[PDB]
């Protein structure tokens, strides 16, 4: 199978920006008939993937012509001369030269801002849920930038992988941050076995991780 | 023969100069008045007989070394390397 | 104009199959070949196969192989994909897309999710602060929303007048259930003297839920 690469993963950049964007294939795209299959689509959140550019260089129907696309073989680029909201999403690469046809892995062209650190809450389980048996400690990590964050949850300082449930939010069309939600599930039998519960982030904006703790007491 | 009830295979009718034609969507190219295809960039033998211009196709000639060439259909001259009327 | 009309989201239980239909208008079906294509976070865009509307003849990526089946009915322009024993790798969105050389239109996508739940109303857990908030500072309750089934449920606060300041985050499915968290940030000098509540309404098992959040004593 033709694999192909894209490089960046993330494009942050400011409207009116220009934006250039990476694809490369294992295998020459050339077609034994001349031509080069090399198609470059956008997809925006809750739509399919539209067609931007084809066969490398030539722009769809309908298409605004600050997009272009070159490249030659086995290395492509997509140019964006002048970035407008409308282009943001995440721009696929594909070819139709070999069977399978294969798809790159995407480059999001996300809006650039400066950074901003999370605002880390922690909420222990309601006396609701308690009832019930299971217990659900909740960690929400919101208005942060950059994207890249990690979170550990930590019991009595042990750190904890499992009944860990993870949802991230897309870009906030307004102050262009994002923000996350974490949940540790436990039975209340466990929960009532232990008393520190600890979220932990870690983000570009502190060298530490910033941890948000409550104590059973 | 392009009418109003003409269907543009790969294409669509629109009024060029004086009258009806089938314009091809995307790059393809004519293969005839109402047939739109892909065009082929180079004429050997693994494009034989495939579309390489509007009205023109891949054909191989028999001579020693077998060649091969991009020809225009029947009533079409290559004029600087685009088929036209004769 | 140019559609492929794809048929409603599906919801499947493990090991039974699923017919998918692409209707194609505003073009002659026949002149293009009809790709199928899954998409899903982990795995990217992936090529299922391709099918010739004028000979019914399909030919398959490798990997879906006796996983998907294409056929093709003429006298409706229509496309089909049926999907064989699916399992939880097999909930996606699924495209059809008209394809000559590049594929130019695709359809607008179709959700398969794969569970074993039937419809399930969610417990809605309310998420209040363990300490109380300082003079002019900012207050992030919250509301966990979680064991129900099929997506959507729908969250507002204070229905819907507490608009700035929400993070509601995506569902995810985990053990068939889904699970969804929502957020929501006031200044302490509205909360808890005003009454902050979550609305829960999931239409699938006509429930609606609101949740005052109550400061923890």
């Amino acid at each position: 199978d033709v694999v192909m690469t894209q490089t960046p993963l993330s494009l942050p950049v400011s409207l009116g920006d220009q934006a250039s964007m990476s694809c490369r294939s294992s295998q020459s795209l050339v077609h034994s008939n001349g031509n080069t299959y090399l198609h470059w689509y956008l997809q925006k959140p809750g739509q399919s993937p539209k067609l931007l550019i084809y066969k490398v260089s030539k722009r769809f129907s309908g298409v605004p012509d600050r997009f272009s696309g070159s490249g030659s073989g086995t290395d492509f680029t997509l140019k964006i001369s002048r970035v407008e909201a409308e282009d943001l999403g995440v721009y696929f690469c594909s070819q139709s030269t070999h069977v399978p046809y294969t798809f790159g892995g995407g480059t999001k062209l996300e809006m650039k801002r400066t950074d901003a650190a999370p605002t880390v809450s922690i909420f222990p389980p309601s006396s609701e849920q308690l009832t019930s048996g299971g217990a659900s400690v909740v960690c929400f990590l919101n208005n942060f930038y950059p994207k890249d964050i990690n979170v550990k949850w930590k019991i009595d300082g042990s750190e904890r992988q499992n009944g860990v449930l993870n949802s991230w939010t897309d870009q906030d069309s307004k102050d262009s941050t994002y923000s996350m939600s974490s949940t540790l599930t436990l039975t209340k039998d466990e929960y009532e076995r232990h008393n520190s519960y600890t979220c932990e982030a870690t983000h570009k904006t502190s060298t530490s991780p910033i941890v948000k703790s409550f104590n059973r007491n | 023969k392009v009418t109003v009830d003409t269907v543009c295979k790969r294409g669509f009718l629109i009024q060029m100069s004086g009258h009806l034609e089938c314009k091809c969507e995307n790059d393809l190219v004519l293969v005839n008045e109402e047939t739109c295809e892909e065009k082929v960039l180079k004429c050997d033998e693994k494009t034989v007989n495939k579309p390489c211009g509007d009205f023109s196709k891949c054909i191989k000639i028999d001579g020693n070394p077998v060649s091969y060439a991009c020809k225009c259909n029947l009533g079409y001259d290559m004029v600087n390397n685009v088929c036209i009327p004769n | 104009q140019v559609q492929l009309q794809q048929s409603g989201a599906e919801l499947v239980r493990p090991g039974a199959s699923v017919t998918l239909s692409c209707k194609a208008s505003g073009y002659t079906f026949t002149d293009y070949e009809m790709h199928w294509v899954k998409q899903t976070p982990v795995h990217g865009l992936e090529w299922i196969g391709a099918i010739d509307p004028e000979t019914g003849g399909p030919a398959y990526n490798q990997k879906f192989k006796g996983k998907a089946i294409l056929t093709t009915d003429k006298s409706s322009t229509t496309a089909y994909m049926e999907l064989r024993s699916l399992t939880s790798e097999d909930s996606a969105v699924y495209y059809c897309a008209r394809y000559y050389y590049v594929s130019s239109y695709w359809g607008q996508g179709t959700s398969v999710t794969v569970s074993s739940a039937s419809t399930k109303p969610p417990s809605v857990y309310p998420l209040a602060p363990g300490s109380a908030a300082q003079t002019n500072s900012m207050v992030t309750l919250g509301c966990l929303v979680k064991g129900y089934f099929p997506e959507p449920v729908t969250v507002t606060w204070n229905s819907g007048s507490l608009s700035s300041g929400v993070h509601t985050f995506p569902a995810v499915l985990q053990s068939d259930l889904y699970t969804l968290s929502s957020s929501v940030t006031v200044p302490s000098s509205t909360w808890p003297s005003e009454t902050v509540t979550c609305n829960v309404a999931h239409p699938a098992s006509s429930t609606k839920v609101d949740k005052k959040i109550v400061p923890r004593d």
